[PDB]
C-alpha cells in the first residue's frame, strides 16, 4: 500500500 | 518469523527530456510484489506476484493515483533540488526513496524506514524515533527545516505506523505459502589443477533462497582468509542465487580441507570436501 | 557522482556442451542508472537478449540482470561488454564456465 509525501523538498 | 514491507521509488532527470521519469517498486518480504513506470503505454501500478492479482479494481485505481502524485512531488523535489544545489541546466538527476516497515514474529512494528537520497546519495531521513530528521549536507537543511515546521514527520509516523503495518498484515494473509517458502543451497566442491606444486578448491552453493549466505573453509583447522576468493551472491535468474568461494592449497594435501555453507533453510550447515 | 558497475557473467545452470542453457550477465553497484550492456558471441552482439528492470539497492545503488538462451560449446567464448559514465571506455568480462 504506497505511501504518499507530504511537503515537497 | 520476521516480514518486511517497501516502496523503493526513483525519478530521474535527463538534459533534453521535458518531464523526469519516476519508477516505485514495491517488495514484500524483499520479494517485488508491485510496480508502476511512467514511460509505460498508460501508466499504472501493476501486479508483479500471481498472489496480488487477487486485489479488485479500486485497489489499482487507488494506487495508480497515488503513484501520480508521487510522480508529481518527485518532480517539484527535483526541481527545488537543483535550485538548493546551484546546479544549473543541462545535467542528469537522480531522486530516490526508500519505504517503510519491519515486524518481527509477533508481527508487530519493529521499526519505521524512511530515507531519500539525491544523486545516489543520502539527502534527509526520518530517524527512528520517527520524529526527528538527519540531514547532512548543508542544501539539505533548508528541507529539514521546512519539513520540521511544518510536522512532516507525524504524517510520516502515521503511514508507517498504520497503514503500513495493516497492508503488511493483509498481504501476508494473502499469499500464505508463496512467501513462506526458502530453498536450501545444494553445495558442492570443484577441483582445479594450477601452476604446479598447487591447485584451487572452489565450493559452490547453489539453487538457494533467500540470497542471504555464508561459505567458509578450514584448513582443520579454523579460519581461513588467505587467498580465499568468493563472489558476491548471484542471480540464477530463476529466483534461487548462487555462490562459490575458493582457496588455493597444495596437491596431494586436499583432503583435510573442509568447506562450509551456512544458510537458514539448513537445519544445521553444510559440511563437505574435495570427492575425487 | 558516478559509482562504477561490477559485473559476472555465468550460467543459470551447469554448463555442459551441447546443452541448452542460459547466459547471465549481472551488473551491480553502478550510479548514475542509465547503462549500456551488451552480451557478445565470439566479439559480436547477441541480438535477443532480456533486461530485467531496473532496481536499486539499499546502499542506493542501482543493478541489472541480462540474460540470453545459449548453448556452451568447447570452442565458443562469450561475454559481456559494459558501458556507463563511471568508466572512460567500455568494460567487458569473459564468460568463465568454472
Amino acid at each position: 500500500k504506497a505511501l504518499y509525501n507530504f511537503a515537497t523538498m | 518469523g520476521p516480514h518486511s514491507m517497501r516502496y523503493f521509488e526513483t525519478a530521474v532527470s535527463r538534459p533534453g527530456l521535458e518531464e523526469p521519469r519516476y519508477i516505485s517498486v514495491g517488495y514484500v518480504d524483499n520479494k517485488e510484489f508491485v510496480r508502476f513506470d511512467s514511460d509505460a503505454e498508460n501508466p499504472r501500478y501493476e501486479p508483479r506476484a500471481p498472489w496480488m492479482e487477487q486485489e479488485g479494481p479500486e485497489y489499482w485505481e487507488r494506487e495508480t493515483q497515488k503513484a501520480k502524485g508521487q510522480e508529481q512531488w518527485f518532480r517539484v523535489s527535483l526541481r527545488n533540488l537543483l535550485g538548493y544545489y546551484n546546479q544549473s541546466a543541462g545535467g542528469s538527476h537522480t531522486l530516490q526513496q526508500m519505504s517503510g516497515c519491519d515486524l518481527g514474529s509477533d508481527w508487530r512494528l519493529l521499526r519505521g524506514y524512511l530515507q531519500f537520497a539525491y544523486e545516489g546519495r543520502d539527502y534527509i531521513a526520518l530517524n527512528e524515533d520517527l520524529k526527528t530528521w538527519t540531514a547532512a549536507d548543508m542544501a539539505a537543511q533548508i528541507t529539514r527545516r521546512k519539513w520540521e515546521q511544518s510536522g512532516a514527520a507525524e504524517h510520516y509516523k502515521a503511514y508507517l505506523e498504520g497503514e503500513c503495518v495493516e497492508w503488511l498484515h493483509r498481504y501476508l494473509k494473502n499469499g500464505n505459502a508463496t512467501l513462506l517458502r526458502t530453498d536450501s543451497p545444494k553445495a558442492h566442491v570443484t577441483h582445479h589443477p594450477r601452476s604446479k606444486g598447487e591447485v584451487t578448491l572452489r565450493c559452490w552453493a547453489l539453487g538457494f533462497y533467500p540470497a542471504d549466505i555464508t561459505l567458509t573453509w578450514q584448513l582443520n583447522g579454523e579460519e581461513l582468509t588467505q587467498d580465499m576468493e568468493l563472489v558476491e551472491t548471484r542471480p540464477a535468474g530463476d529466483g534461487t542465487f548462487q555462490k562459490w568461494a575458493s582457496v588455493v592449497v597444495p596437491l596431494g594435501k586436499e583432503q583435510n580441507y573442509t568447506c562450509r555453507v551456512y544458510h537458514e533453510g539448513l537445519p544445521e550447515p553444510l559440511t563437505l570436501r574435495w570427492e575425487p | 557522482i558516478q559509482k562504477t558497475p561490477q559485473i559476472q557473467v555465468y550460467s543459470r545452470h551447469p554448463p555442459e556442451n551441447g546443452k541448452p542453457n542460459i547466459l547471465n550477465c549481472y551488473v551491480t553497484q553502478f550510479h548514475p542508472p542509465h547503462i549500456e550492456i551488451q552480451m557478445l558471441k565470439n566479439g559480436k552482439k547477441i541480438p535477443k537478449v532480456e533486461m530485467s528492470d531496473m532496481s536499486f539497492s539499499k546502499d542506493w545503488s542501482f543493478y541489472i540482470l541480462a540474460h540470453t538462451e545459449f548453448t556452451p560449446t568447447e570452442t565458443d567464448t562469450y561475454a559481456c561488454r559494459v558501458k556507463h559514465d563511471s568508466m572512460a571506455e567500455p568494460k567487458t568480462v569473459y564468460w568463465d564456465r568454472d
